[PDB]
């Protein structure tokens, strides 16, 4: 169906990601705000507007409900404030500043790893938000991880204790997947380059359970990149050309369609050659 | 909403069945659920592994008694073509709920290559099987039906009351201010009308417990 | 009156009235449950009498075969976890010992094998703790001045009282039963023989059978070779009197 949800926005938005259950929507905008809404039975109803950013606010993404419902958003101001409800209201619990520029992408990492947030900043810094409980968060930044900033942090789904491993995307025209070894340190497993341009979305597919990791890029030259792994071997396979610059990718709940965002003002979804179904 | 362009439905999550006891009877009761919703493909299948799981198939300790049903190749080779077809479709759902299907029936050398061998799944490929298992559970648990996604789960291969003063073996509810408790019916029914600690302790176990 | 469905040696009732245990001719003991059998053990059962619920749902079989079976609760058709096959000669009757006293189980065979178990979660072990040496009845006072009491009858009753000082316990008789007090400052005692008898112990016309007394102790249901189930009861007076006779045969 259709839920056309009233942003009311005072500025452009930045994302929309909706709750794990597919209830909630929280979306971020240039006003410095993040307001979650319900969208539960085709309504449009505000649980709650939060101000606590600084500045623009780029990304943010729900944790799993199992370590209860915590949403996340970066922001332009070089800090990332961890939203959580407290008897059913929305207040900021914990906040992070530990990158020197604009953090852009945050993602929660999977409910079987724990309740990691994996922070890639425009300063080329990565900080993974490790919750040892009672309200504490163990931080351990990753410095130097891009030449210029990582614009694009996704985990990858829980395969085999766990290897926990991500992909970065940045401006170093690359993308550097980090393996956590066994020590506690991150450090970068393999480098992927067949980008011309500035990474700007990283989307690590998930895995129903084929032996096939499956990694989709886009950058800011326009070429959306679908990385496969049949070994640590990756053969990137072209999807599209796009006319302008590509935002956003993201996958299927079974990682069969990938919705494609672009600088075109345009939603495309491929299919697997990859076909538009748009 | 695009779950039309997924291959993993809610409304057969839902109409799913799913009992370890009768094998047979949760595979009618999928087929006519598919049947129902309208996949010919899945009737097919569900009915084709209906006659394939009966209990008049199963597998001899000895194996020199028989060919199991596995080694046949209207056993594991139907089932691996309809695996790597699905994982093909890339139907998460189907996948999981076959394979927990087919889990759920299931010299020295010689004695444990036939029991290799008389597994309708691999048991080299176990793995990949309790993977589909967990993302079918995880499909669920988005989805909301958290009882359909335990009962597929299961399959995966990794005191004194103070109501009734009868021994507590079972589900049993225990106020953690106060200490009181007993059967988990006794003190639903207790606490239903009332909302003082059956023990007399004055513990409001209600405004105690519950969050 | 009414006859439903069910020859049984031995039917008793639980604590709570809601489960019946009965021990066939046929040494088979069954848990009638509309009672409806709901259960079958094929025994190894002279008389089968439940024990407290808190202590678990235990029934005690008493055979011809020199042992005392305990057939314990595990989820039908319930195994065995202790065997009391200590007894000597042929156990007549298997009572439990009432709650207060703890898991003690009384086989009045004439040695009084009275097994105690110090796990109640583990009755496996039974410890011969008390041996005196046709009838066995219990004493279900639970009071601090009232000592516990076991009682023997011969086919003629004789109560052994564990004294606190030295720690240790210290017509024929067909069946007797100990009336629940309820705070009483007297026990009354039912005695089966060839004429009912009654007793006050203060601190048919024919072959009497297994006499039992009510959840309050007052109005009592005696039997005997005559074939009807007279009900007995107390009287203005203070006195035992009939209170009407029931029909074995439903009549
Ligand atoms: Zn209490
Ligand atoms: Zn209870
Ligand atoms: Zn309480």
């Amino acid at each position: 169906v259709i839920n056309t949800v009233d942003t009311s926005h005072e500025d452009m938005i930045h994302d929309a990601q909706m709750d794990y259950y597919g209830t909630r929507l929280a979306t971020c905008s240039s006003d410095r705000s993040v307001k979650i809404f319900d969208v539960r039975n085709g309504g449009q109803i505000l649980i709650a507007d939060l101000r606590g950013h600084e500045g623009p606010v780029w990304q943010v993404a729900w944790a799993h409900p199992m370590y209860g419902n915590i949403l996340a958003s970066c922001s332009y101001d070089r800090k990332v404030i961890i939203w959580r409800e407290e008897n059913g209201t929305w207040e900021k619990s914990h906040e992070h500043a530990g990158h020197d520029s604009s953090v852009n992408s945050v993602c929660w990492a999977p409910h079987d790893y724990g309740l990691i947030l994996a922070c890639g900043s425009s300063d080329g810094a990565i900080s993974l938000l490790t919750y040892t409980g009672e309200g504490q968060w163990e931080v351990k930044k990753i410095n130097n991880a891009h030449t210029i900033g990582c614009n694009a942090v996704s985990w990858a789904p829980a395969v085999v204790n766990y290897i926990k491993r991500f992909a970065s995307g940045g401006c170093d025209n690359l993308i550097k997947l980090w393996k956590e070894e066994e020590d506690g340190q991150w450090k970068e497993e393999q480098k992927l380059e067949a980008h011309s341009d500035w990474v700007r979305d990283v989307a690590w597919a998930p895995s129903i359970g084929l032996p096939t990791s499956t990694i989709a890029s886009c950058s800011q030259d326009g070429r959306v990149f679908i990385w496969t792994c049949d070994s640590n071997t990756w053969s990137p396979k072209l999807l599209h050309k796009f006319n302008d610059v590509v935002w956003h990718v993201s996958w299927s709940i079974t990682a069969n369609i990938l919705a494609v965002s672009g600088g075109d003002n345009k939603v495309t979804l491929w299919k697997e050659q990859w076909v538009c179904i748009s | 909403d695009i779950a039309c362009l997924l291959p993993v439905h809610k409304s057969l999550g839902e109409l799913y069945i799913l009992n370890v006891n009768d094998i047979q009877e949760t595979c009618q009761k999928n087929a006519a659920s598919a049947l129902l919703v309208g996949r010919k493909d899945l009737v097919q299948v569900w009915s084709l592994a209906t006659v394939a799981t009966d209990l008049c198939l199963g597998p001899k300790s000895d194996p020199d008694l028989e060919t199991p049903w596995a080694r046949h190749p209207f056993g594991r080779q139907l089932l691996e073509s309809l695996l790597a077809h699905y994982c093909r479709l890339r139907d998460v759902q189907t996948l999981a709920m076959l394979c927990s299907v087919f889990e759920a029936q299931s010299r020295e050398r010689e004695r444990d290559q036939h029991d290799k061998n008389k597994r309708l799944l691999d048991p080299a490929n176990t793995q990949q099987f309790d993977d589909f298992k967990k993302c079918y559970g995880e499909i669920l648990y988005r989805w909301g039906l958290r009882e359909k996604r335990a009962e597929v789960l299961k399959f995966v291969s990794c005191f004194q009351c103070a109501i009734c003063h009868v021994a507590v073996r079972g589900s049993s509810n225990f106020c953690l201010t106060c200490g009181h408790g007993g059967h988990t019916s006794h003190m639903m029914e207790w606490f239903r009308t009332q909302e003082v600690c059956p023990t007399g302790c004055g513990c409001h176990c209600l405004l105690e417990s519950t969050f | 009156a009414r006859s439903i469905a069910a020859l049984i040696h031995d039917v008793s009732f639980d604590f709570h009235g809601r489960r019946m245990a009965t021990c066939s001719s046929d040494q088979s003991v069954k848990v009638w449950d509309d009672w409806h059998c709901t259960a079958s053990w094929k025994t190894h059962v002279w008389r089968v009498t439940w024990a407290h619920p808190e202590f678990g749902q235990v029934l005690a079989s008493c055979s011809f075969d020199r042992t005392a079976a305990v057939w314990e609760e595990i989820v039908s058709h319930w195994v065995k976890r202790t065997t009391l096959v200590d007894s000597r000669t042929s156990v007549t009757d298997v009572k439990f010992a009432p709650k207060h006293m703890g898991l003690m189980l009384a086989t009045c065979s004439g040695i009084v094998r009275i097994y105690e178990a110090p796990d109640v979660m583990n009755l496996s072990q039974w410890s011969l703790q008390h041996e005196i040496s046709s009838c066995i009845s219990w004493n279900p006072s639970s009071s601090r001045a009232h000592s516990p009491m076991i009682a023997v009858g011969s086919d003629k009753v004789q109560i052994f009282e564990y004294n606190e000082n030295t720690r240790k316990y210290a017509d024929p008789v067909h069946d007797i039963a100990f009336a629940p007090n309820l705070g009483r400052s007297f026990h009354i005692l039912a005695i089966a023989t060839k004429d009912v008898r009654i007793f006050t112990l203060k601190p048919h016309n024919s072959q009497v059978w297994r006499v039992s007394w009510n959840i309050t102790g007052t109005v009592l249901a005696s039997s005997g070779d005559d074939g009807c189930v007279r009900l007995w009861k107390a009287n203005y007076m203070d006195n035992w009197k009939c209170t009407g006779i029931l029909k074995g045969n439903g009549s």
